[PDB]
RNA sequence: AUCGAGAGG
């Protein structure tokens, strides 16, 4: 489990990655610097010596080109230092170790691989630059981020090694993973972000954006589309424009929670042989989600036709994006004044909510819950009373956001936030949380000692009113402190534990294949499952199937 | 706990029922009591449900709590998984965790078995108690650096 | 003269500190509601008052901008790359062999300072530039 | 603007990084666990100056 | 004057000039003031060969200092691009030679300006390679600063370039670009808490059009064809041959698209 | 190739929703009763009042690019003020004797309800639609 | 190189999380990440 | 630890100007803001090159050799 | 242990060719390709000796085996050409 | 109702009533012979064992047992003639789609399912971070580490 | 260290032509020109002078990566319409037009007194 | 990054007249997404923005100390009276085209430090170099110019996909692949060997 | 090569 069971390998780079919007979702970006290094066996073909005498004749100095020759004698040619780099007679039954060429099938890792989607294969693209540049909807599977991530490159040497890369581990076959039944690479941030507004009813495109943005399709059929709007300015919807992405013979239907077939606020999705009818699209629609565009692309048409169909919606969408614009400042931050004074009314309520059941607890006039003691159910109560408070005035944040809200607008999109992030940025981040209860007397019937002792109040325990926007106060400040420093060690816990487990299950597992009459076994012939999942078939080509016959009456189904 | 059970007309409805939940176990007891359902109880302890209610129950409840384990963070995993696991946990009569001395001290070969965990006392013993390994092992074949019997090398090739 | 005590840990149990000098001033409206809400502080009988608030922070904390306007993790994680930040170390770094020393071309002042940096020296020795970010969506990369 | 605080041992610079310790004879009292035969103890490091 | 588009100088200086751009396509416009930046050439220092430096700043440092300095490049056009030129490494057709030399004899702080730069090459009396003095007290742009006992002699080859090689070459810093100050077009949403026109302040260029009125419908085929413009050069070129050298840099660059579409 | 629908509706409802630059429009023909239709207007380019009074025609035409009108002599087949192109969706049967149509001009959805049209306006991608002054 | 200087370190029933003791005597986010986070602390 | 010649964002030439900013901060006994706009600086990007520096070669200087 | 082979008749495998058995039919083909073996499709213009294993395999030109094996021991052998390609 | 399967039909019926452009007018021609009969046929071809001992067979029936009540569901006959409006080729198109739709679902022997099944656990375990009860973490270990002392033993009486 | 000589944004390379241009495949009068060592000053100006043009369709440039400096434009005309003579049309108005703006700057630069 | 955990390496680096612009002819020096804002919940980035962009037009400093009194509606209003948008946002117009942005960007001067880690320190590639005497295996790190670890979590992942051949070529060709020779009688590897 | 320290995801 040090040299065995895992090695330092040979044809073998790791570095800092970046996202390429205009790379494909197979293709890596291969430095030339690296490129210049792996290398790997040619034997000498007919139909490559014409190449392969050219890529010798290059040297090992610039991308194309070769570094070693292996003679059938088996002595090696070092091209570097010798003589005959230049005047090389290739003959049959050689071997020329070229450099990596554009369209290579190698192996793209990020270094956690807790997933076979975590090392997959991909196509060769050289680029001129020293990071790895990758598409953008490969980032989920290999849980990459560019804040300075490392990504490790594996080379093939051989043909049936070759083979395995691009027929097993291709990026386009694991789209649609066996875990959870559903694509686990989909649209992500800018194209999510800028989709939803490319598809609003309110987005129309004129002729000189519309040309652009149809040619940006690489596969095209070259017909302009009939435009929506035609007699005072001939006009196109970003629905009609996007749906040139969308390949013909794709149908898909969604409903949601106001869905009439006129759908007022564009709910749902309706989309009829690669044209969209009605829908903002959004991340349900074409996210990772189970049923989505992808699922539907990749088991009906295809593996290579949904790749493509990742870099054709990415083009067509970055390039609207880019000449669209979108920001985010503190003003996506700020509420009215109205509505600041009604949020503070509610915190101040809940306050008055918790000091009269501090006073009716004091009083012993509290009815003991069965089960659990007097300071229990106070705790409990005055807990719920601050998360009643704290979400209250997020909702009371949320409603008062218009749609022009670019927080909003990430959230609309599924982008990027949730509602618990404007409501602590906005309204009030709410009550800390150590070990499960309140901020815990650290000092003798105190928390801190600018607080008399025996305080029991919601700023004593470590309730924080105010919001990021409006500014702690030093003691709200520590008692966050004191809740992410627990947040902090409960993330390394899980990472540390996690590991572990992981490492256990597989060691556990390691051995357990199908073998050739479907009886799920290991090493011994011990039979584990006798058909795979109890059902004998692959958990990829597997989708939600409601069935009518469970509910309703038996008078409905009769008839 | 609310509840959906058919109407006498075949459509589900919503017949809430009081359940009791209790902070212990000893289940073997509480179920030979009048005024309970004991075709329907459940505990969280799964290992006092396969020594009371047969293995095949422990199986269900293990299943049942790696089940609410994952749902409670949102996410999905297939059935094929988490009953695989536990099967695996299942097959040799009873509850095999997964330990150095869970699974580990089964008789799934030696040097398999040294790739976990106590290495040095596995392959001591297995020199001890003469073992022998048929290799058919993944990690045989790892640590031999030979085409494990796998995916592309469950089979041979040959010519017509 | 007795302005000023040392107090640890054990005998702030027995205390009791005002967190600001506005704390000891006689109470009795109209009020900017963009500030943040100061309780008040019922207690009355104080044996202390805190100097300022802000030297609850370390060295690298005292570096972060409005630190009251983040979520703790983030004044976390940014006090462990502060250490990371290039700049000038010292002024001889053209006279000391250091194994490995990495100096910024036009290191700059920030723009939006905290009080503790003066103590701290960040404005004579600074660490990063004021660039000109603009936060938008401009090609995807 | 250097500030000291700091060794010179090899012409390498050293710091003594502060140590962490639970202070010497004080009196603590620890309830043991469940399954402990002793229910509480009362511990004091002894140590002189 | 002549059909086509139509200029309104509003302002101009020798350093500043503001300007209206009327019935212009667009994309002119914008391809303009992209010239303007990037592609109309200036002569700047591309080597510099360092014989002593003992000041407290890395050669390269000074090095990248003299690259920025403006030198003077009105006749840029009677110079060649070194790559263009026959000689073996730099010529008096391609490249103009500087030399500087400074010693720290006074007990107080000596400075090195722009203006201690020393012209060696024979200029062939054209108008290039003099550092832009535009200093109230004539002095260059401060390079160096050096105690007693410090000098620094070091000899720069300056070459032509344009700015998409290196921003050292560099003719106009900013290029203000204002269209629709009203957004009768409604080419932007705006972005706003109560009101977009008390939350937005009123352009200047909003007196220089009508208002939009509020009874009136939007104009649907209506087009951005007046725009509002001002460059501000930093002393290479004067003003306005900053935009005229735009404009033939761009002309020239169709002429040759022209060119080889006869030559293929 | 010819005209599949016309009628003279009167504006009942106008309704903005959540959008700045498409309405959504409620009307009723005043030519024969009982017809109605609710349609989705851009009225940036058409503003459409309420209680104001229309014209509203679909045709077949006047698959193949979009050539720009280029001429004043390409044969327009509208004095119109508002046109659109959509496409069909679904057929409804509210009752016997009764249809409502669904209509998408990209986005811009279209119902039709009545009986009159019981011998056209069939699934077809080709999908006019024709508004006046 | 200030922040070196005022290093602890705490070398091993709670002692990663931030007592209420010490507040004003030690820095609440100034620590390490992950592994020995909240063992090394700047005061 | 030096002025920049120009400016990183406008790219208009700031080296010049370091001495008469000094100047009309201390002779003429004027606040910064008015000495920016005295010098032509008057984009913000321009401002923050001569408002935020630290010039640090005053501290280099003082090394003897 | 002597001719414990499955007949060609009553067999229980898959007739479908799994993507692990038909990756490593390319990669053997394209393997013996590569080093100058003869070639049984009439290759319009393709060099890459994986697209010709391919293209061999979509004209079922591939003269291999494939012995899957059971856990008694016992085994089935399966030509290419009996094998369906989906 | 919702439950993962596989072949799904309402993708496949919507691509017969596209591929063969249907009318919700003019009657079929499909006999209730072809319905009924071309089904069970389908029923009988939804193959993923071969063997033909009983034992086999048996456990075959038994491992298409939902889907085929799932199939039975989508295409009775009512359901074909009132609902869909399938014509005869479009329901031969469908039977044969099914059919190969199934057959490319098996899963392919050779397949270390271990391994991944083991990983398909571990992955949202590692993101699994945070109403009394042991869950989540330490909940995984109690239930992978066999747990006697469980932290929180529960009893959920009715 | 990776990065290219900068020079290649506008310089052209070992056997690089200044224009490629090759027909359209399922297009019936439109081409695309692979536009080498430019950016989009050059393909947009040419790209909407092309859509002033009334006898041509279709006009379009793209960028297929911002890391070279190079673009495609595609061009689709009229029957008896070679779009190189669109694209030529266009080039000489973008000359014309720009000429009328330098003659029109000189006059008013003239005109004015500082 | 900046002193806010916003970390980020450089994605590509564009020249000003590719840049986005506002009607001052002023480009941002650096470009970062609004995504990277809502889940990390990072306030004082947006006010760090606003109190230097009214430092800046004002000339004076930006008190941004922890604890104070200073509001974002008195900061606005400093800024609106310096003629720009109270909340930070400002008309820009697109790089390429010069059309306008139809969102309003939030632009302004932040204190931005750069780290310590930079790419041509931590690139790496081996394909063929040095071996370790002891195990024969490829050297540790990159200055040593190794090799990097094929993990046996590697090892799992690349089980998982049924890649057999692949596994034992990185297992052995591009590691310390071996020929022994053993006996059939001892089953050990003492068989004294003289190839030639 | 051993031990140890700091740091990145
Ligand atoms: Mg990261
Ligand atoms: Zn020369
Ligand atoms: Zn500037
Ligand atoms: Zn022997």
């Amino acid at each position: 489990r040090g040299n065995l069971m895992g090695k330092r390998v040979d044809f073998s780079a790791r570095t800092v990655i970046s996202g390429d919007p205009n790379l494909e979702l197979d293709q890596v970006g291969v430095p030339k610097s690296i490129a210049k290094t792996l290398t790997y066996p040619e034997v000498v073909t007919p139909y490559n010596i014409d190449r392969l005498t050219q890529l010798v004749r290059n040297g090992p100095n610039e991308h194309p080109g070769a570094k070693y020759v292996i003679r059938d004698s088996g002595d090696r040619i070092d091209l570097r230092y010798s003589k005959r780099a230049g005047d090389i007679q290739l003959q049959y039954g050689w071997k020329v170790e070229r450099h990596i060429m554009d369209n290579d099938p190698v192996l793209f890792n990020r270094q956690p691989s807790l997933h076979k989607m975590s090392m997959m294969a991909h196509r060769v693209k050289v680029i001129p630059y020293s990071t790895f540049r990758l598409n953008l909807s490969v980032t989920s599977p290999y849980n990459a981020d560019f804040d300075g991530d490392e990504m490790n490159l594996h080379v093939p040497q051989s043909e049936e090694t070759r083979a395995e890369l691009s027929q097993l581990c291709a990026v386009p076959l694991q789209i649609v993973s066996p875990q959870s039944n559903k694509p686990c690479m989909g649209i992500v941030q800018d194209t999510l972000c800028g989709i939803r507004k490319l598809t609003l009813r309110d987005t129309f495109i004129e002729l000189d954006q519309v040309l652009n943005m149809l040619y940006w399709v690489p596969d095209w059929d070259g017909v302009i589309p009939t435009p929506a709007i035609i007699k005072p300015k001939p006009l196109w919807s970003g629905k009609q424009i996007l749906s040139v992405a969308i390949p013909n013979g794709i149908h898909l239907q969604r409903f949601d929670e106001g869905t009439t077939l006129l759908s007022p606020k564009d709910n749902g999705m309706l989309i009829i042989d690669g044209q969209i009818i009605f829908g903002v699209v959004e991340k349900k629609t074409v996210g990772s989600s189970n049923g989505g565009l992808i699922h539907v692309v990749t088991r009906e048409k295809g593996p290579q036709v949904c790749a493509k169909l990742f870099g054709n919606i990415q083009k067509v969408v970055n390039f609207w994006l880019l000449h669209n614009g979108f920001s985010t400042g503190i003003g996506d931050t700020i509420a009215d004044g109205p509505t600041m004074r009604e949020i503070t009314e509610t915190i101040a309520e809940a306050k008055k909510k918790v000091l009269d059941v501090t006073k009716e607890a004091q009083a012993n006039l509290l009815t003991a819950k069965h089960g659990m003691t007097l300071r229990e159910s106070f705790e409990d109560n005055v807990v719920r009373f601050l998360n009643e408070a704290r979400d209250k005035a997020g909702r009371l944040a949320e409603v008062n956001l218009k749609d022009l809200n670019n927080v909003k607008q990430m959230v609309m999109a599924g982008s990027k936030g949730s509602f618990i992030n404007i409501a602590q940025m906005s309204a009030c981040v709410g009550q800390q949380s150590v070990e499960g209860k309140r901020i815990a007397f650290g000092f003798v019937d105190r928390t801190l000692p600018h607080f008399s002792k025996d305080d029991y109040s919601p700023e004593s325990k470590g309730f924080v009113e105010n919001s990021y926007l409006r500014g702690l106060t030093p003691q709200e400040f520590f008692f966050h402190a004191m809740g992410g420093r627990e947040g902090l060690i409960d993330t390394a816990v899980k990472t540390a534990e996690t590991g572990y487990i992981q490492r256990r299950l597989v060691k556990a597992l390691e051995d357990i294949m199908v073998h050739y009459d479907n009886t799920t076994r290991n090493s011994l012939g011990n039979v584990i499952q006798f058909i795979y999942g109890e059902d004998g078939m692959d958990a990829a080509h597997i989708e939600k199937q409601s069935l009518d016959t469970i509910g309703g009456s038996d008078a409905a189904f009769e008839k | 706990y609310d509840r959906k059970v058919p109407s006498p007309t075949g459509e589900y409805v919503k017949e809430p029922e009081w359940v009791l939940e209790t902070d212990g176990v000893n289940l073997s007891e509480v179920m030979t009591v009048p005024g309970i359902d004991p075709t329907r109880i459940y505990t969280n302890s799964f290992i006092d449900i396969m020594e009371v209610l047969g293995i095949e129950a422990g199986r269900a409840a293990l299943y049942k709590e790696v089940y609410n384990v994952i749902a409670s963070d949102g996410s999905y995993v297939n059935y094929r998984h988490m009953a695989l696991l536990v099967d695996v946990m299942t097959t040799q009569g009873g509850l095999t965790s997964v330990t150095r001395h869970g699974f580990n001290r089964s008789n799934t070969g030696a040097l398999m078995r040294c790739s976990f965990e106590e290495t040095v006392e596995i392959l001591f013993e297995a020199g001890a108690s003469a073992e022998l390994d048929d290799c058919r092992g993944v990690s045989e074949n790892v640590i031999l650096g030979q085409m494990a019997p796998i995916g592309t090398g469950a089979f041979d090739v040959m010519i017509d | 003269e007795g302005l000023v005590e040392y107090i640890d840990a054990e005998e702030e149990e027995s205390i009791l500190i005002a967190m600001q000098p506005e704390d000891l001033e006689p109470a009795e409206l109209d009020v900017d509601p963009a500030k943040r809400i100061r309780v008040s502080h019922h207690a009355t009988t104080f044996t202390h008052c805190e100097i300022h608030p802000s030297m609850i922070l370390g060295v690298a904390a005292s570096i972060i901008p409005f630190p009251d306007h983040n979520q703790s993790p983030r004044n976390t994680y940014q006090s462990a790359m502060g250490k990371q930040a290039m700049g000038v170390f010292l002024t001889n770094y053209n006279v000391r062999m250091d194994t490995m020393a990495n100096i910024l071309y036009y290191p700059q002042k920030p723009l939006g300072t905290t009080r503790a940096m003066e103590y701290l020296k960040f404005r004579e020795l600074p660490a990063g530039q004021n660039a000109i970010v603009a936060i938008a969506c401009y090609s995807g990369y | 603007f250097d500030m000291g605080g700091y060794f010179i041992i090899n012409g390498s610079e050293k710091v003594l990084i502060a140590q962490e310790r639970s202070a010497g004879n004080i009196v603590q009292v620890f309830k043991k666990a469940a399954p402990s035969p002793i229910s509480h103890v009362a511990e004091i490091r002894s140590a002189l100056e | 004057s002549e059909e086509g588009p139509q200029v309104k100088i509003r302002e101009a200086s020798k350093d500043n000039v503001d300007f209206i751009l009327s019935n212009v396509d667009l994309a002119m416009a914008n391809s303009l003031r992209r010239v303007m930046i990037a592609e109309i050439p200036t002569l700047a220092i591309d080597s510099v060969e360092v014989e002593t430096n003992t000041t407290v700043l890395a050669d390269e440092f000074i090095a990248h200092r003299l690259g920025l300095i403006p030198l003077q490049s009105m006749d840029i056009e009677q110079l060649e691009y070194s790559r263009d030129c026959f000689c073996e490494d730099h010529c008096d057709k391609c490249s103009v030679v500087l030399t500087l030399q400074a010693f720290g004899e006074s007990e107080s702080t000596t400075n090195v300006y722009s203006k201690d730069l020393v012209i060696v090459s024979n200029l062939m009396g054209r108008n290039i390679g003099h550092p832009i003095i535009q200093d109230k007290e004539g002095n260059g742009v401060l390079i160096c600063k050096l105690r007693k006992g410090q000098e620094l002699k070091l000899t720069c080859v300056a070459k032509k370039g344009i700015a998409k090689e290196h921003a050292k070459w560099g003719p106009a810093a900013a290029i203000e670009f204002e269209y629709d100050p009203w957004n009768k077009l409604k080419h932007t949403d705006y972005w706003y808490e109560q009101d977009s026109a008390k939350e937005w302040p009123q352009s200047k260029n909003c007196e220089y059009e009508d208002p939009p009125n509020e009874g009136d419908p939007f104009d649907y085929k209506a087009q951005a064809d007046t725009f509002y413009m001002n460059v501000e050069s930093v002393g290479s070129i004067p003003v306005d041959q900053v935009v005229v050298r735009g404009i033939d840099t761009l002309q020239k660059k169709v002429a040759s698209i022209l060119l080889a579409l006869t030559q293929m | 190739s010819n005209t599949l629908f016309d009628d003279i509706f009167q504006v009942s409802e106008v309704d903005p929703g959540r959008y700045n630059k498409v309405c959504r429009i409620e009307a009723a023909s005043t030519t024969q009763d009982q017809c109605k239709l609710t349609l989705d207007i851009n009225v940036e380019l058409f503003p459409v009042a309420a209680q104001d009074s229309l014209t509203v025609t679909i045709a077949s035409s006047l698959t193949r690019s979009w050539r720009p009108p280029q001429a004043g002599d390409r044969s327009l087949a509208d004095d119109y003020d508002y046109v659109m192109y959509g496409t069909a969706y679904k057929f409804e049967e509210v009752s016997k004797d009764l249809i409502a149509v669904y209509y998408s001009f990209g986005g811009l959805l279209m119902r039709l309800e009545g009986n009159y049209r019981n011998l056209n306006n069939l699934k077809q991608e080709n999908a006019y639609l024709l508004i006046r002054r | 190189t200030l922040s070196h200087l005022r290093r602890t370190n705490t070398p091993i029933a709670k002692p990663r999380q931030l007592h209420n003791t010490h507040w004003g005597l030690v820095c609440p986010a100034e620590t390490p990440e992950g592994q020995a986070c909240g063992l090394v602390k700047n005061l | 630890m030096i002025v920049p010649v120009r400016c990183f964002s406008c790219g208009k030439v700031v080296g010049d100007k370091w001495e008469s900013y000094l100047n009309l901060l201390q002779e003429d006994e004027l606040d910064e803001g008015t000495a920016l706009s005295r010098l032509g600086l008057k984009r913000y990007c321009c401002r923050r090159m001569i408002l935020t520096h630290v010039d640090l070669i005053e501290k280099f200087l003082r090394y003897n050799p | 242990l002597k001719e414990k082979a499955i007949p060609k008749d009553q067999r229980a495998t898959t007739p479908y060719m799994t993507k692990y058995e038909r990756a490593r039919i390319l990669g053997t083909r394209a393997l013996q390709i590569s080093m100058n073996a003869p070639v049984f499709v009439d290759l319009e213009g393709e060099t890459d000796p994986l697209r010709i294993a391919m293209k061999e395999l979509a004209e079922k030109k591939i003269p291999l085996v494939i012995r899957r094996y059971l856990p008694d021991g016992s085994f089935e052998d399966w030509s290419v050409e009996e094998l369906i390609v989906d | 109702a919702n439950w993962p399967l596989p072949v799904n039909i309402r993708r496949i019926i919507q691509n017969a009533q596209q591929t063969f452009h249907i009318d919700h007018t003019k009657p079929s021609d499909l006999t209730i012979k072809d319905i009924v009969l071309g089904v069970k046929d389908l029923q009988e071809n939804l193959l993923v064992l071969r063997g033909k001992n009983e034992i086999i067979q048996n456990a075959q029936r038994d491992a298409v047992t939902l889907f085929c009540c799932l199939l039975r569901s989508r295409l009775a006959t009512r359901r074909v003639l009132q609902e869909y409006r399938l014509t005869k080729q479009a329901f031969d198109w469908v039977l044969s789609n099914i059919e190969a739709q199934f057959l490319r679902s098996v899963v392919h022997p050779g397949e270390m399912v271990g391994v991944l099944a083991a990983q398909s656990i571990g992955e949202p375990a590692t993101q699994m971070t945070l109403k009394k009860v042991t869950s989540g973490v330490p909940r995984l270990k109690e239930i992978l580490n066999v747990a006697k002392n469980m932290k929180t033993p529960s009893l959920t009486v009715y | 260290m990776n990065a290219p000589d900068r020079f290649e944004l506008f310089l052209l390379g070992e056997g690089e032509s200044k224009l490629k241009i090759d027909p359209d495949t399922k297009a019936p009068n439109a081409v695309v020109i692979t536009f080498e060592k430019e950016d989009h000053t050059l393909g947009n100006l040419i790209r909407a002078e092309l859509l002033n043009d009334r006898k041509v369709l279709f006009a379009a440039y793209k960028v297929e990566h911002p890391f070279f400096a190079r673009f495609k434009l595609r061009i689709q005309t009229t029957e008896g319409y070679d779009p190189k003579d669109a694209l030529k049309n266009a080039c000489n108005s973008i000359i014309n037009k720009l000429g009328a703006l330098k003659t029109n700057f000189e006059t008013e630069w003239n005109l004015q007194t500082l | 990054a900046s002193r806010h955990g916003q970390k980020g390496t450089i994605g590509i680096t564009y020249r000003r007249e590719d840049m986005p612009f506002t009607a001052e002819g002023i480009v941002p020096d650096l470009i970062i997404n609004p995504h990277a804002i809502p889940s990390r919940m990072t306030v004082a980035h947006l006010i760090e923005c606003l109190l230097s962009k009214v430092a800046a037009l004002s000339g004076n400093e930006g008190d941004a100390s922890p604890f104070t009194d200073i509001t974002v509606e008195g900061i606005s209003k400093l800024l609106r009276e310096h003629g720009y948008q109270s909340r930070g946002f400002e008309v820009m117009y697109n790089g390429h085209t010069g059309k306008k942005l139809m969102a309003q960007i939030f632009f302004g001067p932040t204190y931005y430090q750069r780290l310590r880690h930079m790419v041509d320190d931590k690139i790496h590639a081996r394909a063929r170099g040095p071996m370790q005497v002891l195990t024969r295996q490829p050297v540790e790190g990159r200055s040593r110019d190794g090799g990097l670890r094929f993990g046996e979590m590697e090892r799992d992942c690349m089980i998982a996909h049924g890649a057999a051949s692949f596994l034992k070529e990185r297992l052995m060709e591009a590691s310390d692949a071996f020929r022994v020779h053993i006996c059939g009688i001892c089953g050990l590897m003492t068989v004294i060997a003289k190839l030639n």
